[PDB]
């Protein structure tokens, strides 16, 4: 009565489920679950080949490849990927190695087990978005008055009524954000090519 | 629990990159020296918080 | 030799004729219009 | 026979141009997707016991 109030501004404090285990293992599910996938995704006979190519690499049977061994294996799979980044990836696994001449098999194929997924994403992405582009084209079979000027734009709240199912669920506000950078120009629609470029270049 | 080698790793099946438990004790077991491997993968991974 | 040209005359004919038929097709929404709006989201992962 | 021999040649380099035209589609796209199934195991042995001379 009388309007005696009163919401509460709900903020979430940073004091709610801290890890408690400082320093050994508990991370070990993620790669755990990152190591299913060739746990899960790959046959056995790439990891027998690469057990054998490796040990024909490790000449010391050491277990372990230098920077340019390191290279010499992922070329030797057909890897094409630039100096920098590579050299940071194998930076950051010898410093989780500080006292070996290297990385050990584990981190060192992490390496791209990393880009295993980071690419996934891209694949399933692109998959996604070339269904949405057959869905767009049987909406507009429908359409009839819509013309070949309109191939290549499909109502970009669509964009986000489709983004949270296709791949992996969108969280809303990472639809929202995404739209707002892209900044569409108050058409209510953007270009879906010019973002598909976006999104591979980024 | 003298289960030794066989024991060590039917545990590493899912502990030796088992992510959970804060202290695991197995002292006065006569582990082997050969199944000490075993724990060698469990040291070598990056990911910790036991 | 003679029949399947006179068949790609008449395909030819028929398919200005289509192109006709979008002509008209190009004409029936010119504005409308009324927010089919709420949800079509689900679409479930087993694809094509 | 020959001149249509001719124009099966120049379909055949048209198709594999098309085809070189998705190899560099693809090629950013398929730039080592998938590294791969854990190697190098458990050596614990001191195999090195052989003649004493």
């Amino acid at each position: 009565m009388d309007n005696t109030g009163k919401l509460e501004k709900q903020l979430v404090t940073l004091n709610d489920g801290l890890p408690k285990k400082p320093a050994k293992e508990i991370i070990e599910e993620l790669k755990h679950h990152l190591y299913q996938d060739f746990q899960k995704f790959f046959s056995e006979e790439k990891k027998q080949q690469y057990q054998n190519n490796f040990a024909l690499f490790d000449r010391d049977n050491d277990k372990y490849i230098n920077l340019s061994e390191l290279k010499e294996l992922l070329t030797s799979v057909n890897i094409t990927f630039p100096d920098d980044e590579l050299e940071e990836l194998y930076n950051e696994f010898c410093l989780t190695s500080p006292e070996a001449d290297g990385i050990n098999e584990d981190a060192v194929f992490i390496i791209v087990s990393k880009k295993i997924r980071d690419n996934d994403k891209d694949e399933q992405l692109t998959q996604a978005f070339k269904l949405v582009e057959k869905a767009v084209n049987d909406e507009l079979a429908k359409t009839p008055n819509e013309t070949k000027e309109q191939e290549g734009y499909i109502r970009v709240e669509q964009f986000k009524e489709l983004l949270m199912t296709l791949g992996n669920r969108w969280s809303e506000e990472q639809a929202n954000e995404f739209l707002k950078d892209i900044n569409p120009k108050s058409d209510e629609r953007i270009n879906y090519l010019d973002v598909v470029k976006k999104l591979m270049k980024r | 629990n003298e289960f030794g080698t066989e024991g060590l790793m039917q545990l590493a099946a899912g502990l030796c990159m088992n992510s959970v438990l804060e202290k695991l004790s197995l002292n006065y077991c006569a582990i082997t020296a050969e199944g000490s491997k075993y724990i060698q993968q469990i040291l070598s991974f990056v990911n910790t918080n036991l | 030799e003679e029949e399947f040209r006179l068949k790609k005359e008449q395909w030819e004919i028929q398919e200005r004729r289509k192109k006709e038929a979008a002509r008209c097709i190009l004409h029936f929404l010119m504005a409308r219009k009324e927010k089919s709006k709420k949800k079509k989201k689900k679409k479930g992962k087993k694809k094509k | 026979e020959r001149q249509e021999l001719e124009e099966a040649d120049r379909k055949q380099q048209e198709e594999l141009d098309q085809i070189r035209l998705d190899n560099a589609i693809k090629l950013i796209q398929i730039e080592y997707q998938e590294w791969k199934d854990a190697g190098g195991g458990k050596k614990k042995r001191k195999k090195g016991k052989k003649k004493k001379k």
